DNA sequence: GCCGCGTCAGA
């Protein structure tokens, strides 16, 4: 489950710069998408509102702990703010799977400041497997890298059932 | 390129111009006859 | 000029998938130009009672629309064409299947008549409206329909670079081998145990063969035996149609092996199976190329080991040549051209050294140590004749020696650097002149070629053949043009 | 098609060709084209070339039948 | 080592054993010096006199005739320029200068031969001259709105130039060129007698000449074949020979011969001719001040060509790079100034002809009409000049240096062939020969070298170190080409014993200027540099000794099509070129003096500077970056700073990269790992195939911006209303669309949306009977206005960033549209007003700062400074005509829409490599199908091995080698930082990384523990490589980097096929292969057409895709057809295809119908030239033969 | 090419073309009398 | 009867 889209609190389109922001709001969606988001089985979609008064650096951790939302990339940094100011934006969150770039619905946006972003569903940044024969039987060594999201035993029990 | 050859003609009907004409005008013929028996279609067809 | 509506351009993409006749459309560019074939089903159809109706359901890319076009396209025929039609085989028919995205694709075999490579090179397609236009088009300028060249009688759908070169590999036979000396009744059992993989595809096995074979006369007479074979001609065994002798393909299955294969197919089995044999002998390769992974490295070319000593001896060569001209006993012209020698036999004798190590590879194989053919995959690819020459092997690992000026006469100083050593900025800037010269040549004769061929065009074209036999006895005496060396 | 087949029967490439077409043209103003049967089949002018391949039409038919019509 | 903060940031591990003894010269300083002499004088340089005013004070003086007006130039001003340049570029408005004159006239009695003029006329004032183009720093020209660069010019310098034709023995030719006017030229004749023509003429005896002025036998057989008897008869048949049929007259003639050659203005040498001619001659006796000619200088041209004929002397070459010159674009503006001038001077004497007026002043006689004209029709309609390519910073700065010989004065394209196209010798220090194009063009672009400079006289110099004693001096000088070839030069490469003596007795250097082998005591000068030779964007390949001279011009012209992606990503090997490319172009922000940052935000910068260490100054600056700023080629540019609140920074530090820049290095690829082994066919030629990771993490996607601009004229019948009023429109479709008829910013439009909506009038619809009955059914009315609203085209899907309005000028504007200028005029000014005032506040604050430091009267006016821009700012918005522009008479209204779309690479896209290996993607694959390695990472891209044996680019395998060490010596890097993040351990890490290979000693010591930890995080993914590209690590030094990393050492590694999850036999090399994607995208390539409208005159379709285009036939593939025999496809794509209109009507409803019919009764082309032919006397019909 | 002088040439001869060509029909849009051209007309002359 | 100068016309 990854975010699909974004509503900053003043913008018309990505390409726009906010007054005392060093990041743009490509940058800003750019480091959206790299953020990793963790979902119970039948939450399916909701939404996360996040709302900052602070001078520093936002991040993701600065998201509302809302029920149901986790958020695993805590250190990764939404946006730097150069002075003090307001800052409030709404992420949509809903479970999905890669389909491929061309099956891909662009997915309907009804309020004007909405922002299209694209998710990386697939959370296993790799799987390696080896075999070794204790003779007249095998026992099958499998890595599997992930971003943590999910268990890497229930990963592996799933894919088997799958 | 060349100003010349940009310039096209204006004033003559497309083909798709020209079949959508035709198809307006067979389908008002059948529709006369499937209404009134004679006299209501030689009227319209003196009127207009 | 007369331009024509109903043509597309696009880019052009490798389709390899695709079949000999069959070519890979963009479903966009297929809508644009069968949109009045489009309307017309659809009001046949019903689903549209009014030409502005159809256009208004067009626009909104409906979904029943895509199948609709499927159906009109299924047997419709489409012309491809080329910017520079040198030749009739340039302009060819193929059968349209939609496909996602707007790049074209066509089959890989056609493309060396085409004369095009996937480089950005963008193709125009044309339909033909009439029914004997589309007919006509299928029956003489489908791609199945020319085989042999027009000029000549050698085929012009022959492999051209990797299908060749994985051939080429799975043929070649090693002497040792896992498996080595077992024996094979039918080609399933070898695939069996290629499947198993204990066995080695270079290894010898023994093969029983019984099928028929055509003589020249035509009779059909069976071929039975035991024959000696590598794993990978047994299984290349299976691609081949009955009828033709397992001897052709009981070889090296060099790229010119090939083409005679091909070239027997057709004349005795026909077009259709000769059709048949090259599309399954370009699956085959394809597979066993990405199975063997042949890959390029600096470390497989090899520098020769004797270059610096025969260096050393011919600039020894050129100093005593410069001593006798100072003393003034030799002639300037004279000195000139004996340095030019020197240089060129120096050069001959380095690129004569290379070939020998690269080509020859000396393993300790048990009870001694022998020398085999070499592995290498630069020498596989120069041997195998898919592409490059002896000439570039020679310039890699070997020296650019002489250089032409523009003038063409050779400089003095040649160059003893090589291109994966590098070359010093004087002996590149020499290097410089002669690529230019060549680069300003190319382009400047593209327009006498073309206006020599529409000369030719007008003197012979009205020529027709109208009648089977003149009558006339009179003809023309043909002898060997013996040159007196051959 | 490889036209392969259809050679056998016709000769010269250009004779077959002519005598495809006016059969094609004539299943054509046949009436065939009814629509229930063209999305089942492939298209006349390839129907031609299948009856030709078959022989059962007869180069030699297919002159008289220009007659008629 | 960086010794800087953009160094500080990331540092590059650099290669090679030359020491750097000259820094590069200034990329842009050819174009930048040359309008700087024209409008700037410096007694430095010893330009006391300006090129402008020296043409001024040529033709000031008239006298026109005995009017007792004396006219004199007394100084010349320039007005400051209205609008600043980025003002004049959204206004479309041209950068221009205003000039002006003084002129003083003397007047008098008048009287005949007394006090003419002594007693009157003591008043002057100054007159405008015209509006003078100006240039940026950029050296870049905005014209209508549109910047433009002008080409370098190479023509033959004026002299004389002895040549002879092999045609026949002794025909040697005599030739003297003035750098204006008809050039003279003397042939040689088989029997040896002399002819003499000027430009073309009949043939003539030299002796002509001579007699119109006043061991050698060639004049003894020369005079009696000519007639001529007295200097009368010989000039009366020169004047003849000019003239044919025309009647001789008395003193016609002497004006005529005199003026020909005998008139400054008509003649000038240009003091080039003339300093040619006399070293030539070697004659010091006639004036070289003087550019006329004389007879003496005919005299002993004839000699020098008699003496040739004799054989004594050397014939010249006219391809030498001596002989050629390069004209720079402020000597043609000159020259067109000097032709303004001429007309302006010829108005003055005609203009004085007309008197009346009483004490008359001297301003009404100038007119500046004739000069304004023709600066501003060279530059806007000049073919040197043309828009300057916006696809990357490298692009720009290879067209400012190009130089073309093509143009006025220049070798036509099909002219020359075999002769100019080939490299001289003197090329080598002048021009890189590796960079031109492969078009027919190829070999005129002539790129210039980035170590070629321009002298005063223009003829190019190449920087060279003298040797003194067999020793090399350190001392750097220019020589210039006809200079060179007497001295020998030895290369930069050949080594020393640290004495500067050369090791080797013999070693290879050019005497003659052909490479030779020569002893080291004959050599006179060394090379400044190995890439002196290369051209800048040369330079950048990297192994570029290793690739063939063919392949590298290929990947050299691929480069600068590169498009710039999202994310700039540095190269992880690199030649270091890349960072003086980016810091020469003006893409970045250098910070003017050394200051703290006080503020940074990504709208402007704004630094503090402190005076203890700078020269006085303000003590504040501020930066303003450009967001999203469209280009020519379509492509945005944006400006992001790398800067920090309270960093330290220092003069020429990059305070932001701007566009296709990375942290001071201009990137145009990705780095992705790369397989070479043939997989399934995909890429069976060139073909490449995509793992599609760099699709999913947007590796190449781009940002395209489109502009369209929708204008209202008056027409004849009504004025057009761009109201959203339109009958038969939907409110849905409308819905989109403003009440001001103006869609929203920001609002997503789908193709063929409406943008804005316009009706225009129509009359006498004349509808036929079924329409009317139509209108009658449903009491339908018939609309006597049309809508023609601007809609963007199909296939093209975008967002509206920016929209532009401009209202009429004369009328008062209405309360939406008045108020709507009225309010956008305030929140520039307001928004102005509060930054202008924060400025003001950053100021004060300051001063609150240095309060105790006198600030009394130390920034009194510092304030009020700022004020008056302010003002001028709001009045320059309302300064306008109230369009923003003239609008050009009858132009109600225009409205400008700005649409950005993102792209992706997509299959068919073309990708070309920086070695010049090019590829189209077929296809893209699954991550599991790409081949991994053991550790499982995935190969993004494959390459086909068979292409590099068949061209030797072998560069290419040696830097996916070194990318692969590369890539190998970041995971080290990751292990370390991974656990345990401490200073002193990750210093001993990097220490071991960079000092374990070369002599480079990084010396990272200087870099504090904070930025230690930075520089680790930075180098995570890869670790820099700077490689020169004829001083690039050899393999060894590879190999034991492949070792560091712990990799084998061979390119090949392992892989398994992830289909099958087995081993492929023989292992494959990987190497990043960095990459770029050229602009070619296959999206606007489609090309789909159907139905289209036809020419007008042939009623044929119209071609090239700018409407709806369609493909041309052939007529190669009608002879193709022919061979077919597929005459029923031939005629029908002939007639009903192109220009039958019946039949194409016909066939149409036939195949809607799906009836089958043919009807081709004749083409419309062929009546159209029986027409042709039937208005002439010959007469063309059809007609039937009995016979 | 030389179209100006053979025209000139031909309109004092009054010269009479049969088109006796492919190149002729192609400019007149007529079947080539060569290839499936000849054909047809052979098949049409059997018919009648 | 001829040398040697010339037009045109395509590249
Ligand atoms: N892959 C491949 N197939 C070939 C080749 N040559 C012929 N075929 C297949 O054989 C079938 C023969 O089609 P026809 O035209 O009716 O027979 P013909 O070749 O004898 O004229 C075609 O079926 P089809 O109607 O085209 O479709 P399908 O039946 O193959 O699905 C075609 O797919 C070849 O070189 N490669
Ligand atoms: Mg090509």
């Amino acid at each position: 489950a990854s975010i699909i889209k974004v509503n900053i609190a003043n913008v018309l389109h990505e390409y726009s710069t906010l007054e005392d922001v060093k990041e743009d709001v490509v940058e800003i969606v750019s480091n959206l998408k790299k953020v990793a988001i963790k979902l119970d089985t039948g939450i399916d979609r909701l939404d996360l509102e996040l709302s900052v008064n602070k001078s520093g650096v936002v991040s993701a951790g600065d998201f509302k702990t809302t029920q149901g939302v986790e958020i695993i990339n805590k250190d990764q940094p939404i946006a730097t703010l150069t002075n003090q100011r307001a800052f409030s934006l709404t992420a949509t969150v809903s479970v999905g799977r890669n389909v491929g770039i061309l099956s891909a619905i662009p997915t309907e946006l009804e309020r004007v400041g909405d922002i299209a972003v694209d998710a990386d569903f697939n959370p296993i940044k790799r799987v390696a497997f080896e075999v070794f024969d204790n003779g007249d039987s095998e026992t099958l060594e499998v890595f599997v890298k992930t971003n943590g999201t999910i268990e890497p035993l229930a990963a592996v029990t799933k894919a088997l059932e799958y | 390129s060349t100003v010349g050859d940009f310039i096209e003609d204006k004033n003559n009907y497309s083909p798709i111009e020209a079949a959508n004409l035709e198809n307006l005008r067979e389908a008002i013929k059948e529709l006369i006859e499937t209404g009134l028996t004679e006299r209501e279609a030689k009227v319209l067809m003196m009127r207009f | 000029g007369k331009r024509v509506d109903y043509s597309g351009r696009s880019v052009i993409t490798v389709g390899p998938s695709l079949r000999l006749h069959e070519c890979g459309l963009p479903k966009k560019m297929a809508l644009e130009l069968f949109k009045p074939f489009v309307y017309s089903k659809l009001r046949l159809g019903g689903h549209a009672t009014t030409i502005k109706q159809a256009k208004r359901m067009v626009e909104l890319e409906e979904a029943v629309v895509w199948d609709i076009l499927e159906t009109v396209i299924n047997e419709h025929p489409v012309l491809l064409n080329r910017a520079p039609t040198l030749h009739r085989l340039g302009i060819q028919a193929f059968e349209p299947r939609l496909i996602e995205g707007k790049a074209i694709q066509l089959h890989p075999l056609v493309c060396a008549a085409f004369n095009a490579d996937f480089d950005g090179d963008q193709m125009a397609v044309h339909v033909p409206l009439t029914v004997e236009s589309q007919l006509e088009a299928r029956v003489l300028m489908m791609s199945t329909n020319n085989i042999l060249s027009p000029a000549s009688g050698q085929p012009i759908i022959t492999p051209t670079q990797d299908i060749v070169l994985g051939l080429y590999y799975i043929t070649r036979e090693k002497e040792g081998a896992r498996g080595e000396g077992k024996l094979f009744s039918s080609y399933e059992d070898v695939s069996r145990a290629y499947n198993s993989g204990t066995i080695d595809i270079h290894a010898k096995i023994k093969l029983r063969i019984d099928r028929q074979v055509f003589d020249t006369k035509g009779n059909t007479y069976n071929e039975k035996g035991v024959v000696n074979t590598t794993v990978g001609r047994a299984l290349l065994l299976n691609i081949l149609p009955e009828g033709l002798s397992f001897s052709l393909l009981n070889k090296v299955l060099v790229k010119k092996e090939i083409s005679k294969i091909i070239n027997q197919a057709f004349r005795v089995l026909g077009g259709k199976a000769t059709v048949v044999l090259a599309d399954k002998l370009m699956y085959a390769g394809f597979k066993y190329s990405t199975l063997s992974g042949v890959s390029v490295g600096v470390d497989d070319m090899t520098i020769p080991d004797n270059k610096e000593a025969k260096i050393e001896e011919a600039e020894k060569e050129i100093k005593q040549i410069t001593e006798q001209y100072q003393s003034s006993l030799i002639t300037e012209n004279e000195r000139y051209n004996n340095i030019i020698n020197i240089w060129s036999k120096t050069s001959d004798e380095v690129g004569a050294s290379m070939m020998d190590a690269i080509s020859k590879d000396t393993v300790s194989i048990n009870g001694e140590k022998k020398e085999i053919e070499s592995f290498n995959s630069v020498y596989m690819m120069a041997k195998s004749g898919a592409r490059g020459s002896y000439n570039q092997m020679r310039q890699l690992a070997g020296m650019r020696g002489l250089m032409a000026k523009p003038d063409g006469t050779m400089i003095e100083t040649a160059i003893t650097a090589n291109f994966r050593e590098g070359l010093s900025v004087l002996q590149y800037f020499t290097s410089t002149h002669g690529a230019r010269k060549g680069l300003a040549d190319t382009a400047l004769k593209t327009a006498n070629a073309g206006y020599l061929t529409r000369r030719l065009v007008d003197v012979a074209q009205d020529l027709v053949v109208i009648e089977e036999d003149c009558g006339t006895d009179d003809g023309l005496m043909f002898s060997a043009i013996v040159e007196d060396g051959e | 098609v490889t036209v392969e087949d259809c050679l056998d029967k016709v000769e010269t490439r250009f004779d077959l060709v002519v005598l495809a077409s006016m059969r094609a043209n004539k299943i054509l103003k046949n009436g065939y084209s009814e629509s229930m049967e063209n999305e089942k089949k492939e298209k006349a002018t390839v129907v031609a070339l299948r009856e030709i391949a078959e022989s059962e039409i007869t180069s030699e038919q297919i002159l008289r039948n220009e007659i008629e019509g | 080592m960086s010794y800087s903060y953009a160094e500080k940031k990331r540092i590059r591990k650099e290669f090679g054993v030359l020491p750097h003894i000259l820094d590069v010269p200034y990329l842009l300083s050819i174009q930048t010096e040359s309008y700087k002499k024209f409008l700037t004088v410096d007694a430095a340089k010893g330009r006391l006199h300006s090129g402008l005013e020296i043409v001024l004070k040529q033709s000031f003086p008239v006298e026109s005739k005995n009017g007792q007006y004396e006219l004199h130039y007394v100084d010349y001003q320039i007005g400051e320029p209205t609008f600043d340049e980025t003002e004049c570029q959204v206004r479309g408005a041209t950068y221009d200068a205003p000039l002006n004159v003084k002129l003083r006239l003397v007047v008098y009695n008048k009287d005949a031969l007394p006090n003419e003029k002594i007693v009157e006329d003591i008043r002057e004032e100054y007159v405008y001259m015209g509006d003078i183009p100006l240039m940026t720093t950029n050296g870049t020209f905005i014209i209508n709105g549109t910047e433009r660069v002008v080409v370098s010019q190479l023509h033959r310098s004026p002299g004389a130039f002895f040549s002879k034709d092999d045609s026949e023995e002794g025909a040697f030719s005599a030739r003297i060129i003035p750098y204006r006017g008809s050039w003279l030229d003397f042939e040689f004749d088989s029997k040896g007698i002399i002819w003499a023509r000027i430009d073309r003429k009949r043939k003539f005896c030299a002796t002509v000449i001579l007699k119109a002025l006043g061991r050698g036998r060639y004049i003894s057989d020369t005079l009696k074949y000519d007639l001529t008897r007295n200097t009368d008869e010989a000039l009366v048949e020169i004047y003849k020979v000019l003239r044919p049929g025309d009647p001789p007259a008395a003193a016609s003639v002497k004006a005529l011969f005199e003026g020909l050659f005998f008139i400054e203005s008509r003649y000038s040498l240009s003091d080039i001719g003339r300093m040619k001619l006399n070293a030539r001659l070697g004659s010091d006796k006639v004036s070289k001040d003087i550019y006329t000619l004389e007879n003496s200088d005919i005299v002993g041209v004839i000699e020098e060509l008699i003496n040739i004929r004799d054989g004594k002397g050397k014939v010249d070459d006219i391809d030498h790079l001596g002989n050629r010159r390069v004209r720079s674009v402020g000597e043609m503006v000159e020259n067109q100034f000097r032709i303004g001038l001429y007309r302006v001077e010829k108005g003055i004497r005609e203009s004085m002809s007309l008197v009346h007026k009483d004490k008359l002043m001297p301003k009404d006689i100038v007119n500046s009409k004739p000069i304004t004209a023709a600066i501003k029709e060279f530059f806007t309609s000049g073919a040197l000049s043309q828009f300057m390519d916006q696809d990357n910073p490298l692009s720009e700065v290879t067209h400012k240096r190009r130089i073309s010989a093509l143009g006025p004065g220049g070798l036509s394209r099909d002219r020359a062939g075999f002769e100019v196209r080939d490299v001289h010798a003197t090329h080598y220090g002048r021009l890189c020969p590796i960079e031109t194009p492969e078009g027919p063009n190829i070999g005129l672009i002539n790129s210039l070298a980035s170590y070629a400079r321009v002298n005063d006289y223009g003829f190019l110099e190449a920087p060279y170190r003298k040797v003194v004693d067999g020793k090399v001096t350190d001392e750097i000088e220019y020589l210039s080409a006809i200079d060179e070839d007497n001295y020998v030069i030895a290369q930069a490469s050949t080594k020393l014993d640290e004495n500067n003596h050369f090791v080797e007795d013999i070693i290879q250097c050019r005497s003659g200027g052909e490479a030779i082998f020569t002893e080291s005591s004959r050599v006179q000068y060394m090379d400044v540099s190995a890439k002196q030779m290369v051209s800048a964007a040369a330079a950048l390949i990297p192994f570029l000794e290793h690739d063939d001279a063919n392949r590298v011009l290929m990947g050299a012209n691929m480069q600068r099509q590169a498009v710039p992606t999202l994310k700039s990503e540095k190269p992880l090997v690199g030649t270091g070129m890349e960072k003086i490319v980016a810091r020469d172009s003006g893409n970045c922000i250098i910070a003017r003096n050394v200051g703290e940052v006080a503020e940074v935000d990504s709208n402007r910068i704004v630094i503090k500077v402190d005076t203890e260490k700078s020269q006085t100054s303000n003590l504040v600056d501020i930066y303003s970056l450009t967001k999203f700023k469209r280009s020519n080629k379509n492509t945005c540019i944006n400006q992001r700073p790398i800067v920090n609140v309270g960093d330290k920074v220092e003069a020429g530090d990059i305070l932001a990269d701007g566009f296709a820049t990375d942290f001071g290095e201009l990137s145009l690829g990705h780095n992705l790992m790369v397989a070479f082994m043939p997989w399934n066919g995909y890429n069976f030629e060139d073909s490449i195939l995509l793992s599609e990771r760099i699709v999913k993490d947007d590796k190449y996607t781009s940002i395209h911006i489109e502009e369209f601009t929708c204008v209202a004229r008056d027409t004849k019948l009504g004025p057009e209303e761009i109201t959203a009023d339109i009958p038969n429109v939907s409110e849905s479709s409308l819905a989109k669309l403003d009440e001001s008829g103006i869609v929203h910013i920001g609002a997503n439009v789908e193709a063929g949306d409406i943008l804005v909506a316009k009706i225009t009038p129509k009359a006498e619809q004349q509808l036929t009977p079924e329409e009317r009955l139509l209108r009658a059914i449903f009491n339908e009315k018939a609309s006597n206005v049309v809508d023609s609203s601007l809609r963007m085209p199909s296939g093209t899907s975008g967002t509206v960033i920016n929209v532009q309005v401009f209202e009429n000028d004369k009328g008062g504007k209405s309360k939406r549209a008045l108020k709507i200028e009225k309010e956008l005029i305030d929140k520039a000014r307001k928004d102005f007003d509060e930054e202008f005032a924060v400025i003001e506040s950053v100021v004060k604050s300051s001063i609150e700062q240095e309060v105790v430091g006198e600030k009394v009267q130390n920034a009194r006016e510092y304030y009020e400074e700022a004020k008056i821009a302010i003002d001028a700012k709001f009045e320059a918005k309302k300064k306008s005509i109230t369009q923003s522009n003239e609008l050009s008479p009858g132009v109600l209204k225009t409205v400008k829409v700005f649409v950005a779309i993102k792209k992706r690479i997509q299959p068919g896209d073309k990708m070309a490599g920086r070695h010049g290996n090019k590829g189209v993607v077929s296809r893209v694959l699954p991550v599991e199908d790409m081949p991994y390695m053991e550790d499982g990472t995935p190969v993004d891209v494959c390459l086909n091995p068979l292409g590099i044996p068949s061209r030797m680019n072998i560069g290419q395998i040696l830097e996916a080698h070194l990318g692969l060490a590369s890539y190998g010596l970041g995971k080290k890097i990751e292990k370390t930082l991974e656990k345990t993040r401490k200073a002193a351990e990750l210093r001993k890490t990097l220490e071991e990384v960079y000092n374990s290979v070369g002599d480079k000693k990084v010396n990272l010591e200087a870099l504090n523990d904070e930025e230690i930890l930075t520089l680790c995080d930075n180098l995570k993914g890869g670790v820099p490589i700077a490689t020169p590209v004829f001083d690039g690590a050899k393999e060894e030094d590879i190999k034991s980097l492949l070792k560091i990393g712990g990799f084998a050492t061979n390119g090949q590694m392992k892989l398994f096929d992830g289909r099958t999850g087995k081993p492929f036999d023989r292992h494959v090399t990987v190497g990043y292969m960095y990459m770029l994607k050229l602009d070619h995208l296959v999206d606007d390539k489609m090309h789909a057409r159907s139905t289209g409208s036809y020419s007008l005159v042939t009623q044929q379709p119209l071609g090239g895709k700018a409407q709806f285009g369609g493909q041309r036939f052939g007529e190669m593939e009608v002879w193709a057809l022919q061979a077919y025999g597929a005459a029923y496809t031939l005629r029908e794509m002939l007639t009903v295809k192109s220009d039958d209109i019946a039949g194409r009507s016909k066939m149409y409803k036939n195949i809607v119908d799906g009836k089958l019919t043919m009807n081709v009764d004749v083409p419309e082309s062929f009546n159209v030239l029986r027409n042709e032919v039937r208005a002439l006397g010959i007469d063309m019909d059809f007609d039937y033969s009995s016979e | 090419q030389e179209t100006t002088r053979v025209l000139t040439e031909a309109s004092i001869n009054s010269q009479i073309d049969n088109l006796r060509g492919l190149k002729e029909n192609v400019l007149i849009g007529r079947l080539i009398p060569a290839g499936t051209g000849l054909a047809v007309r052979k098949e049409s002359a059997k018919i009648e």
